[PDB]
């Protein structure tokens, strides 16, 4: 499909399958997300990352 | 090496020493119908040098209070020379231009000038003050001759259309403190190959003075301003008798 | 062949149109270089001569100290068919029951896209168009409801006979394209291709189209164009006695596969007429407003 | 896909991407055109090209 | 597509293409004919040809 | 390190002094070469701006 690369998810690391019929991809379906997620980024926001096998402060 | 410059076509030759620059019309220059554009099926005939050659029309007064002249071309060439000769025998025609207007003065006179090709001016008139009567412009301000016709509302160009946006066009300005003239080639733009040149006028030029004349008592007091055109590459087509209009 | 020595090296008969400029593909913006401060003699970007009558080469390097900007604005919204393709009110007309008007269940209405002024002033912003269309053509009662009522749309080429009335035997359109539609359905919709003589429209024809002596009673046909006069649009109530509701159809046209040349000023000023470059003599309305002064806002 | 070629655009340097279901080409979509601009036409349209770096009357 | 050959052309030097979505080939559209014409038919229907360079009664 | 395109292409913190004139050995003066008559055009060498 020839059409125009113009929606709101261009330039990511997320690929989509979606299904479109006209020149312009903001008309296109929802589709199908990747899956990626990252606990790490409001869970453990820290500098040094301590494992839980050892108390924190010592 | 840019200031002076010199113009030779034909039999005559124009020197200009306060020259600006020469410049081309749309980035095309004027040439000959090729096979593919071509509609007719008979020959067309090509004078060669006895056409292409200046033409100088006639002189203008730009005094404090001018408004503004047009002229609408190719009716001004309709009786000087071979080539007012031969549009009144023949039916087709095909030419571009080489518009070329001095106007000089002294290093104590200011001033400017727009020189602009607008193509298809149509004019149109006041409508009769308030907007009422459906009145159309004569014969005699349509297609004014070889003497021009004065700008009577010259902010819209007696045509609705206003002046602040006419250097969309092809336009150089004369300017009385670094140049003197403006020299515009201009190639030939129609939507047919060949044309009447007894009632299309394809495009007008455009003198109005933007920033008005000044001078103190004792310079002299009359400032002219002359064109001078040249066609090049024209073309005719298709015989019959001598008809005026 | 040829002996003469001033036609063989000659240059009569240059067909091809030697250009100065020629068109490079330019998807996005231009970007930005680094510039430094600069001291020099002789080298100066800044000043120029208006009087030579092309615009102002300055780059945004040459002027200031910049910064490298990967710029990734897209041009693609600019072009002509992006700014055509938009379908705008072309024309009305009018069917009532009793009235002077069209009072016989039929109006003819002669094609021209010149006679409303937000369609007619983007498209006299240059003089030679060519352009296909797609006519739309909605209707409904006065008071916007919808009837089951049949209505019966034909295009009439020039030089086609006009229907005199509804009963007229110039509806059977053995050969003129016509639309046949209800109102209880979708609105109708044609694709008409560019059908003129010409190798373009042109909205400003300065001249005559014929010939003799212009005196003033033959004025008012000064800018008619034979070029653009593309026929007559006819519409009635399909059926032989008088029907009951009143009707008003509406026609939107939007251009595709736009070409255009020579750019000209857009009007400022009020449109008065139809193909008529008229304005009011009296009211010369400047185009931008008035302040007080020059030295204050 | 077998039709005629007679649209509006015939004969130029844009090379369009377009659907059509008919047998004529005046009836298909808008499509994407070809993005190529000429500045050199409207804005320096002069004989002899000056560079920005010189004053172009000396 | 196989379907029956039963139109109104078939057994001719012209060949079309055409589009059709039944069994029967009466119900396809009409399609593009091949540009072939004969002016020597109606126009020059004589048994001796002769040449638009000599006069023919001599 | 530097990844942005206006420090890399940059010349921010120029240490060096950038000399135009470089200092020559001159133990004694100047002689004087031989000279003729000369008459041309352009070349002025006694015509200068203060
Ligand atoms: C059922 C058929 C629908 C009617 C289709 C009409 C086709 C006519 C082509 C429309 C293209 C616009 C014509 C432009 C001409 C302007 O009005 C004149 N230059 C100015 O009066």
């Amino acid at each position: 499909s020839h059409e125009n690369s113009n929606s709101a998810t261009e330039g990511s690391t997320i690929n989509y399958t979606t299904i479109n019929y006209y020149k312009d991809s903001y008309a296109a379906t929802a589709g199908k997300q990747s899956l990626k997620q990252d606990p790490d980024k409001f869970a453990n926001p820290v500098k040094d990352i301590f494992t839980e096998m050892a108390a924190p402060l010592k | 090496s840019d200031r002076v410059a010199q113009l030779t076509i034909g039999n005559s030759t124009i020197t200009t020493q306060e020259a600006a620059n020469i410049i081309v019309g749309y980035g095309e220059w004027p040439s000959y119908c090729s096979d593919d554009d071509a509609t007719a099926v008979d020959k067309p005939t090509r004078p060669d040098v006895s056409v292409n050659r200046f033409y100088t029309l006639d002189t203008k007064l730009w005094e404090k209070s001018s408004k503004g002249w047009y002229w609408k071309f190719p009716d001004v060439l309709t009786e000087t020379g071979v080539f007012g000769q031969n549009a009144q025998f023949h039916y087709l025609y095909r030419s571009g231009f080489c518009i070329h207007v001095q106007c000089n003065a002294s290093k104590f006179h200011q001033g400017a000038l727009l020189v602009a090709i607008l193509p298809e001016y149509v004019i149109g008139t006041v409508a009769g003050g308030t907007g009422t009567e459906d009145s159309h412009p004569p014969y005699k301000q349509t297609q004014p001759g070889a003497d021009g016709f004065e700008l009577q509302h010259p902010y819209v160009l007696d045509a609705g259309i206003p002046i602040s946006q006419l250097t969309v066009c092809h336009h150089q300005r004369i300017n009385l403190r670094t140049n003197n003239c403006a020299t515009i080639i201009v190639p030939y733009m129609n939507t047919l190959p060949f044309d009447s040149a007894l009632n299309h006028c394809n495009f007008g030029l455009l003198v109005v003075p933007i920033s008005p004349l000044d001078f103190d008592q004792g310079a002299t007091p009359v400032i002219p301003i002359t064109i001078t055109l040249a066609p090049m590459c024209s073309e005719f087509a298709g015989l019959r008798q001598a008809v005026t209009q | 062949g040829d002996r003469v020595a001033d036609v063989i090296e000659s240059s009569i008969g240059d067909s091809v149109s030697r250009a100065l400029t020629q068109a490079l593909p330019a998807p996005t913006g231009q970007n930005t270089q680094v510039s430094s401060h600069r001291l020099d003699t002789g080298e100066v970007p800044a000043l120029q001569a208006a009087e030579i009558g092309a615009s102002s080469n300055t780059s945004d390097e040459s002027m200031i100290e910049t910064r490298c900007v990967l710029n990734s604005h897209s041009t693609a919204e600019t072009t002509l068919d992006s700014f055509f393709s938009r379908a705008g009110l072309v024309g009305e007309i009018d069917l009532p029951l009793e009235g002077t008007t069209n009072p016989n269940g039929y109006a003819n209405w002669d094609i021209d896209i010149t006679g409303y002024a937000q369609m007619r002033r983007k498209v006299e912003l240059f003089t030679y168009m060519r352009f296909d269309a797609e006519f739309t053509f909605v209707a409904c009662t006065p008071t916007g409801q919808v009837v089951p009522q049949l209505l019966q749309y034909m295009f009439v080429p020039p030089g086609a006979p006009k229907p005199e009335s509804r009963e007229s035997l110039a509806w059977q359109t053995a050969t003129n394209p016509s639309v046949f539609v209800k109102l209880t359905d979708p609105p109708a919709q044609v694709s008409v291709p560019f059908m003129s003589p010409a190798s373009a429209y042109q909205w400003f024809y300065d001249g005559y189209p014929t010939f003799g002596e212009h005196k003033q009673e033959k004025d008012l046909e000064y800018g008619a164009c034979p070029n653009n006069m593309m026929g007559t649009f006819s519409v009635r109530t399909v059926g032989s006695s008088k029907s009951k509701y009143p009707l008003v159809v509406r026609i939107y046209m939007r251009m595709k596969h736009v070409r255009a040349w020579i750019p000209r000023p857009m009007r400022n000023q009020n449109y008065l007429f139809k193909a008529n470059p008229n304005y009011a003599g009296n009211s010369i309305k400047p185009t931008g407003t008035s302040r007080s002064a020059i030295t204050t806002l």
